[PDB]
C-alpha cells in the first residue's frame, strides 16, 4: 500500500512538491537500508534539510526505533493498521479466539489495531515533556469504537472539536498548537 | 553586569521560498522588512556608537546588501528596495556567516561583533559543513543568534547555544515584534568578551569665520552642494555633513557628546518598582509622576524615593524616559 | 491638537534678588506673561489645551491640571487656580542652604510622562502635537547633566519640541537640549518686552512654524572634556564599559577598574 | 601568472571612478603605478551536483557529433515499483551528501556621570526669600502692567531683520565635478597615508611603508597646486581653500612626527 | 525527595512528580500489598521505569522476605540499557541518601 501510493504521488506533482517541501525517506524490507535511511533522516533531523519517514506499522523500525524532542515531531499515521485479511495464521489465532475465551473476531481485529496504531504513534511523548502532535488521517479513528479503544491519555485530551476536522483546519489548528508549544514555559 | 556599549550588528535576513508563506495577515518577507526597519531605526536611537550590516541570502548565495555604516537612513532605503525582491531561492547559513565572518574578522577587538539571523526556512543548504564554521565562529568571538522563525532549527539551536547567542521562535507578530526590541539592548559582556580603550573624535559644527571671509566651503563626505558650514574632523580636516560616522581616512569614530550621553542609561537601568494594588496609605488621589487621579488598583513606588506612579507613568519611566522623575530630585 | 506646557523656573533666590535689586522686572510680571501666553493658546481653537509646572529648589508642582468681568469661564477658572496655587507654593518654602540650584530637569520628566498620559487618553481620532515651552530664569546645576540628557532623548523619541526661552543668562545644556529636539531657542535681552516674543517666536505651533520666518538658531558648542580637570578636548580616549571621555591614554581608567591588557 | 594584468582588465571599464583615479595618479607621472595595487542553467547545475553519474556519463559523452537536446532528452528516460522508492531512498541521501560537503561591574566614581564633560552670602539666601514671599501680595496686573506699547514696538524693531536677534550662491556648476574629483583623489591617497599613521608602529618593516608614503605624500601635493593654479586664474571669486587645509594639516602630522622620532632616537 | 506513600516512606530522585506518578505508585503498591498479578499502563515512556523502580526498591526493604528479587523486563537491549542507567542513577541518589553502600545487586543479561 505504501509503494502504490508513492507511486501515485510520483505520477502527479504533489510527490516532487513535497521533496522542495522536505526531504523525503522511504522504508525498505531490508535492514541494511533501513538503518542507512534512519541513520540519515536522523542527522536531517538535526541539520537545515529536515525529513520525512515513510514506514510501515508492522515494520521492525516502527517498534524498535523511540521518538524524542525534534525526532518525529508530527506522527502521521495513513490509514488504520489492519493486517491482510488472507493470511491464513491470523485465522486459527482468530477463530480459535471467538471459540475460546469468547472474543468477537472483529473485535479482536479492531484490536490488534488500536493497539498497533497507539504503539507507533505514541513515541512522540517519550519524555522531558517534548511538545508534538499525533494525526490520524483516517475517519475510521473518528468511529466511537476506535476512540474508545484508544489509550486513555491519548482520549481525554481527544476532543470532538477537533474530531474529524477538515484537512485544511487540522493544518490550521496543528499550526496554531505548536506556535502555543513554542515559546518557554 | 559589564555591557559591551560598542557593538557591529549583522542582520542577516534569509530570502528563502518559505518567505513566500504568508504565514503573517500580510506577506511574511514585507511584514519582516517592515519591522526590521522600525528596529534598525532604534537600534539606531538607543546605540548611536554602533553600526549595522544587512547581508540579504537567496539560491544558496548572500550578498551584503548595505555595508557597515552609521546613517539609519540610508539601511532604511535598503530595507523599502529589498521590499520588492523576488524571493526565490534556497538560503546558506555558511554562505551567510562566512561573508559576515570574512566582514568582521578585522573588525576591533574591543568591540562586540553579533550577528542576528532571521531565520525563515528551515532548510539550510551549504558548500561545506556549518559544524566547521562554528569552530572558526568560536574562536572570532562573534556572537549569533538566531531568530527562527515557525521552526525550532536544531543546527542553529546549537550554533546559539555554542556560540553564546540565545535561540528563539515566532510565536505571533506581537512576540517577533517583543523579541526585536529585546535584540536591540546591547547584550552583557561574558568571560570571553573583552574591553579594551578605542580612540574617539569629537568634531565641533563650524559655519562661516565673519560674514563669509576665509570661507571653508566644501560638498560632502559620504549629488552633495557646496555646503557653507557643518561638521569637521580633528585629523581628516575633511567635511562631514552628518555625525556620528566613522572617518573616510582616519579610521577614528567622529560622535558628539549627546550621542555617547544617550548610552548612559544601559550603564544605569533603573530597579523595578513594586506594585502594589491597594492604596497602602496613600492618601494621595493624584498620582504624583502625572498628577492624575488613579482610576485603577495599582500603585508603584521606589525604594529611595518613595514616590508614586500609576500603571502609565511607571510603565512609561521603565521603558523610555529610563529614569524616575521624582526620585531624580 | 495641540498640547502645551510651561514650564517656569522660578527660582526663589535669583527672583528674590531681583526683587533685592529692585529692578522693572519681577516675578510677578512674569508669571503674568506666562499666564497670557497660556490664555492666548486655548484662545487660539477649543481643542488646544495647556498645562503649567513650576520649577523650586526642593520640587516641581503644577499649577493648572462666573464671568464677573464678562469673561471666558474657562480662561477665568485658569487665571484663579494659577494665580492661587503659585502664590501659595511661593510664601511656603521651607529653607536648604545646602541645595540652592534651581531643579529644571526634573521637572521636564514630569511634563513628558504628563505629556503621555494626555496622549495615552485623548481619542485616536485626533493627534496631538505637544509642545514644552521651557523659561529659564536661572543658572543649570552641573549635577543634573546626565538626568536632563536622559529626558532630552526621551522628548526626542516621543516627538516633543523644547522651545526654551532662556533669559539673564545662556545655559549651554538647556540651548544643546532644545537643539536636539528641533525646538526654537530665543534669547530675550528685553525682559519687560518678554511677552511679545513669546506670540511670535514660541507661540505659533510645529504646524505653522516652518511656514514663518523666525530668529536663526544659535550655534550648538558640542564640547567634550575628559573627567579630570573640566575642559574642552577634541580626542577622547573611552572604554567599552563606563563609556567616558578621559584625559590621556592610561593603564586602566579608574572608573572601570577593569584588567586592560596592553598592546 | 599576469593575475594583475587580469584585474586591470576587468576593472578597466566595469568601475569609472576606480580606474580614472588609479590613472589620475599616473597622468601628471606621480609615482609608479606598482604601489597602487601593492599596498589595496540552475536545472543542469543542480543536476551537476546531484547525481555523480550524470557528473561521469556528462564527462564521457562530452558533446561530440551530438546535440545539447538531445542529451536533455536522454535525462528523463514490482521490479520497476521498488525502483522507485530505491530511487528516491538514493536521491535524497544524494542531496543530503551533497549538502554534507566538507563579569558583574562594579564602580567607585559615579557623580562623573552626573556632571559629564558639560563645563561650569548665605543671608542674601534670607533677603531674596522673604522680599519674593512679599512680592505677590497683589495679582492680575494684567490690564496695564504686563506690556506696553512703546517697549512692545523696539521688540517688533528689533524681531525686524535689522534689529537684535534677528541677523536675517550656486553660481558655478561645471566647476562642482572637477572639484568632487580632486577630493575622491586626495581622499583615495590619504586613505592609504593615513592607514599606519596613528599606530606607532616600532618596528623596521612597518616603519619603511609610512617612510615610503610620506615620500609620496610630497609627490603628490606637488602636483595638485599646479591644478589648484589653473582653476584659480579664472574669476579669483569662490575660493577653494578646505583643500589647502588637509595638505597642510598633513604636512604639520608629517613633520612633527618626523620631529617626535628624532626625539625619541 | 522523600515521598510519603500510604504504604511506607519512598525516595526518588527527580525533584517533582506529577499526580499520575502518585496515582502510578499508589496502585502499584495496592498490587503489590495484594501479593496478586495485575496489569497497569502508564503514559510516559520514561519516568515510569524510574517510579517503578523507586517503588519497588522501597517495597523490598519495607518487606524484604515478601519479594526475593526484581526481574525488569524490556524489549530490546538498546532499550534496556536506559532501564539499566536509570536503575544506576536511582541507586546513586539513594547511596548519597543512606550514605554507605547496602547489599543491593542489579544487572543486566
Ligand atoms: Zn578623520
Ligand atoms: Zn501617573
Ligand atoms: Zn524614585
Ligand atoms: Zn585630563
Ligand atoms: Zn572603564
Amino acid at each position: 500500500y505504501m509503494e502504490s501510493t508513492v507511486a501515485s504521488w510520483y505520477e502527479q506533482g504533489i510527490l516532487e512538491n513535497i521533496q522542495r517541501n522536505k526531504l523525503l525517506f522511504i522504508e525498505t524490507q531490508d535492514g541494511a537500508e533501513t538503518s542507512v535511511a534512519l541513520e540519515k533522516y536522523q542527522e536531517a533531523c538535526e541539520n537545515g534539510r529536515g525529513a520525512i519517514l515513510l514506514s510501515v506499522a508492522r515494520g521492525k523500525v516502527s517498534e524498535g526505533i523511540d521518538f524524542v524532542h525534534h525526532y518525529g515531531r508530527a506522527v502521521i499515521m495513513f490509514g488504520v493498521p489492519y493486517v491482510y485479511t488472507q493470511s491464513r495464521i491470523l485465522k486459527a489465532r482468530l477463530e480459535y479466539l471467538r471459540d475460546q475465551f469468547q472474543i468477537r473476531e472483529n473485535d479482536f481485529l479492531t484490536f490488534d489495531a488500536m493497539r498497533h496504531a497507539a504503539q507507533c504513534v505514541g513515541r512522540a511523548i517519550r519524555g522531558k515533556t517534548d511538545y508534538g502532535l499525533m494525526v490520524f488521517a483516517d475517519k475510521r479513528f473518528a468511529r466511537g469504537d476506535k476512540r474508545g479503544k484508544l489509550p486513555r491519555w491519548i482520549q481525554e485530551h481527544l476532543t470532538d472539536a477537533n474530531l474529524n476536522l477538515t484537512v485544511d483546519e487540522g493544518v490550521q489548528v496543528a499550526k496554531y498548537f505548536l506556535r502555543q508549544m513554542a515559546q518557554p514555559f | 553586569v559589564r555591557l559591551g556599549m560598542m557593538r557591529h550588528l549583522y542582520v542577516v535576513v534569509d530570502g528563502s521560498r518559505t518567505m513566500e508563506d504568508q504565514d503573517l495577515k500580510p506577506n511574511r518577507l514585507t511584514c519582516t522588512l517592515k519591522l526590521l526597519e522600525y528596529f534598525v531605526e532604534e537600534y539606531f536611537d538607543q546605540n548611536p556608537i554602533s553600526q549595522i550590516g544587512i547581508i540579504v541570502t537567496k539560491s544558496k548565495r548572500a550578498e551584503k546588501l548595505t555595508e557597515l555604516s552609521g546613517n539609519p537612513r540610508k539601511h532604511i532605503t535598503s530595507l523599502k528596495k529589498a521590499v520588492d525582491m523576488t524571493c526565490h531561492g534556497e538560503p546558506s547559513l555558511y554562505n551567510s556567516l562566512s561573508i559576515a565572518m570574512q566582514t568582521l574578522k578585522h573588525m576591533p577587538g574591543h568591540t562586540s561583533r553579533e550577528v542576528l539571523i532571521i531565520f525563515s526556512s528551515l532548510t539550510t543548504c551549504d558548500p561545506s559543513n556549518i559544524y566547521d564554521l562554528i569552530k572558526t565562529l568560536k574562536a572570532a568571538k562573534i556572537r549569533v543568534s538566531v531568530i527562527g522563525l515557525s521552526a525550532e532549527v536544531r543546527v542553529c539551536t546549537v550554533l546559539a547555544r555554542e556560540t553564546g547567542g540565545t535561540y528563539h521562535v515566532i510565536l505571533d507578530e506581537s512576540h517577533y515584534k517583543e523579541l526585536l526590541t529585546h535584540h536591540v539592548s546591547p547584550p552583557p559582556a561574558s568571560s570571553s568578551s573583552e574591553c579594551s580603550l578605542i580612540r574617539m573624535g569629537f568634531p565641533q559644527h563650524t559655519i562661516a569665520s565673519l560674514s563669509d571671509q576665509d570661507a571653508k566651503p566644501s560638498f560632502s563626505m559620504a549629488e552633495p552642494g557646496l555646503t557653507l558650514g557643518g561638521y569637521f574632523c580633528p585629523q581628516c580636516r575633511a567635511k562631514y555633513c552628518e555625525l556620528p560616522v566613522e572617518c573616510k581616512i582616519c579610521g577614528l569614530t567622529l560622535v558628539s557628546a549627546p550621542h555617547l550621553a544617550r548610552s548612559y542609561h544601559h550603564l544605569f537601568p533603573l530597579d523595578a518598582f513594586q506594585e502594589i494594588p491597594l492604596e497602602e496609605y496613600n492618601g494621595e488621589r493624584f498620582c504624583y509622576g502625572c498628577q492624575g487621579e488613579l482610576k485603577d488598583q495599582h500603585v508603584y513606588v521606589c525604594a529611595v524615593c518613595q514616590n508614586v506612579f500609576c500603571v502609565d507613568c511607571d510603565v512609561f519611566v521603565h521603558d523610555s524616559l529610563h529614569c524616575c522623575p521624582g526620585c531624580i530630585h | 491638537l495641540n498640547l502645551l506646557v510651561i514650564v517656569v523656573d522660578a527660582n526663589p533666590i535669583w527672583w528674590g534678588k531681583q526683587a533685592l535689586k529692585e529692578s522693572q522686572f519681577t516675578l510677578s510680571k512674569c508669571i503674568d506673561a506666562v499666564m497670557v501666553l497660556g490664555n492666548s493658546h486655548l484662545f487660539m481653537n477649543r481643542s488646544n489645551k495647556l498645562a503649567v509646572i513650576a520649577s523650586h529648589i526642593q520640587e516641581s508642582r503644577f499649577l493648572y491640571p462666573g464671568s464677573k468681568d464678562g469673561k471666558y469661564e474657562l480662561l477665568t477658572s485658569a487665571n484663579e487656580v494659577i494665580v492661587e496655587e503659585i502664590k501659595d507654593l511661593m510664601t511656603k518654602s521651607d529653607i536648604k542652604g545646602q541645595h540652592t540650584e534651581t531643579l529644571l530637569a526634573g521637572s521636564l520628566a514630569k511634563a513628558l510622562c504628563y505629556i503621555h498620559r494626555m496622549n495615552k487618553e485623548v481619542k485616536d481620532n485626533q493627534e496631538m502635537k505637544s509642545r514644552i515651552l521651557v523659561i529659564k530664569a536661572a543658572e543649570d546645576s552641573a549635577l543634573q547633566y546626565m538626568n536632563f540628557m536622559n529626558v532630552i532623548f526621551a522628548a526626542q523619541k516621543q516627538n516633543i519640541l523644547i522651545d526654551a526661552c532662556v533669559l539673564d543668562s545662556d545655559s549651554g545644556l538647556l540651548q544643546q537640549a532644545c537643539d536636539i529636539t528641533g525646538g526654537l531657542y530665543l534669547k530675550v535681552p528685553q525682559m519687560p518686552s518678554l511677552l511679545q516674543y513669546l506670540l511670535w517666536v514660541f507661540l505659533p505651533d510645529q504646524d505653522q512654524r516652518s511656514q514663518l520666518i523666525l530668529p536663526p538658531p544659535v550655534h550648538v558648542d558640542y564640547r567634550a572634556a575628559c573627567f579630570c580637570h573640566r575642559n574642552l578636548i577634541e580626542i577622547g580616549y573611552v572604554c567599552s564599559v563606563c563609556l567616558s571621555i578621559f584625559c590621556n591614554f592610561s593603564p586602566i581608567c579608574t572608573t572601570c577598574e577593569t584588567a586592560f591588557k596592553i598592546s | 601568472a599576469n593575475k594583475e594584468l587580469e584585474e586591470k582588465n576587468r576593472m578597466l571599464q566595469e568601475d569609472p571612478v576606480l580606474f580614472q583615479l588609479y590613472k589620475d595618479l599616473v597622468v601628471s607621472q606621480v609615482i609608479s603605478a606598482e604601489e597602487f595595487w601593492a599596498n589595496r542553467s540552475d536545472i543542469i547545475e543542480s543536476i551537476f551536483r546531484t547525481y555523480p553519474a550524470v557528473k561521469m556519463k556528462y564527462a564521457e559523452n562530452v558533446p561530440h557529433n551530438m546535440t545539447e537536446k538531445e542529451f536533455w532528452t536522454r535525462f528523463f528516460q514490482e521490479n520497476s515499483n521498488a525502483a522507485i522508492i530505491k530511487r528516491f531512498n538514493h536521491h535524497s541521501a544524494m542531496v543530503l551528501a551533497a549538502g554534507l560537503r566538507k563579569i558583574a561591574l562594579n564602580l567607585k566614581k559615579s557623580d562623573r556621570y552626573y556632571h559629564g564633560p558639560t563645563p561650569i552670602t548665605s543671608q542674601d539666601i534670607i533677603n531674596s526669600f522673604q522680599s519674593i514671599r512679599q512680592e505677590m501680595e497683589a495679582y492680575t496686573p494684567k490690564l496695564t502692567q504686563v506690556l506696553s506699547s512703546s517697549a512692545a514696538s523696539s521688540t517688533i524693531t528689533a524681531l525686524s531683520p535689522g534689529g537684535a536677534l534677528m541677523q536675517g550662491q550656486m553660481v558655478p556648476n561645471d566647476i562642482q565635478s572637477e572639484l568632487k574629483h580632486l577630493y575622491v583623489a586626495v581622499g583615495e591617497l590619504l586613505r592609504h597615508f593615513w592607514s599606519c599613521f596613528p599606530v606607532n608602529t616600532p618596528f623596521l618593516e612597518e616603519k619603511v611603508v609610512k617612510m615610503k608614503s610620506n615620500l609620496e605624500r610630497f609627490q603628490v601635493t606637488k602636483l595638485c597646486p599646479f591644478q589648484e593654479k589653473i582653476r584659480r586664474q579664472y574669476l579669483s571669486t569662490n575660493l577653494v581653500s578646505h583643500i589647502e587645509e588637509m595638505l597642510q594639516t598633513a604636512y604639520n602630522k608629517l613633520h612633527t612626527w618626523q620631529s617626535r622620532r628624532l626625539m625619541k632616537k | 525527595m522523600k515521598l510519603n506513600v500510604d504504604g511506607l516512606l519512598v525516595y526518588f530522585p527527580y525533584d517533582y512528580i506529577y499526580p499520575e506518578q502518585f496515582s502510578y505508585m499508589r496502585e502499584l503498591k495496592r498490587t503489590l500489598d495484594a501479593k496478586g498479578h495485575g496489569v497497569l499502563e502508564m503514559p510516559s515512556g520514561t519516568g515510569k521505569t524510574v517510579s517503578l523502580l523507586a517503588l519497588i526498591m522501597a517495597y523490598q526493604r519495607a518487606y524484604p522476605l515478601e519479594v526475593t528479587k526484581l526481574i525488569y523486563c524490556s524489549r530490546t537491549v538498546p532499550e534496556i540499557e536506559k532501564v539499566i542507567e536509570e536503575l544506576r542513577k536511582l541507586l546513586n541518589f539513594y547511596e548519597k541518601q543512606e550514605g554507605e553502600k547496602l547489599p543491593f545487586l542489579g544487572l543486566a543479561l
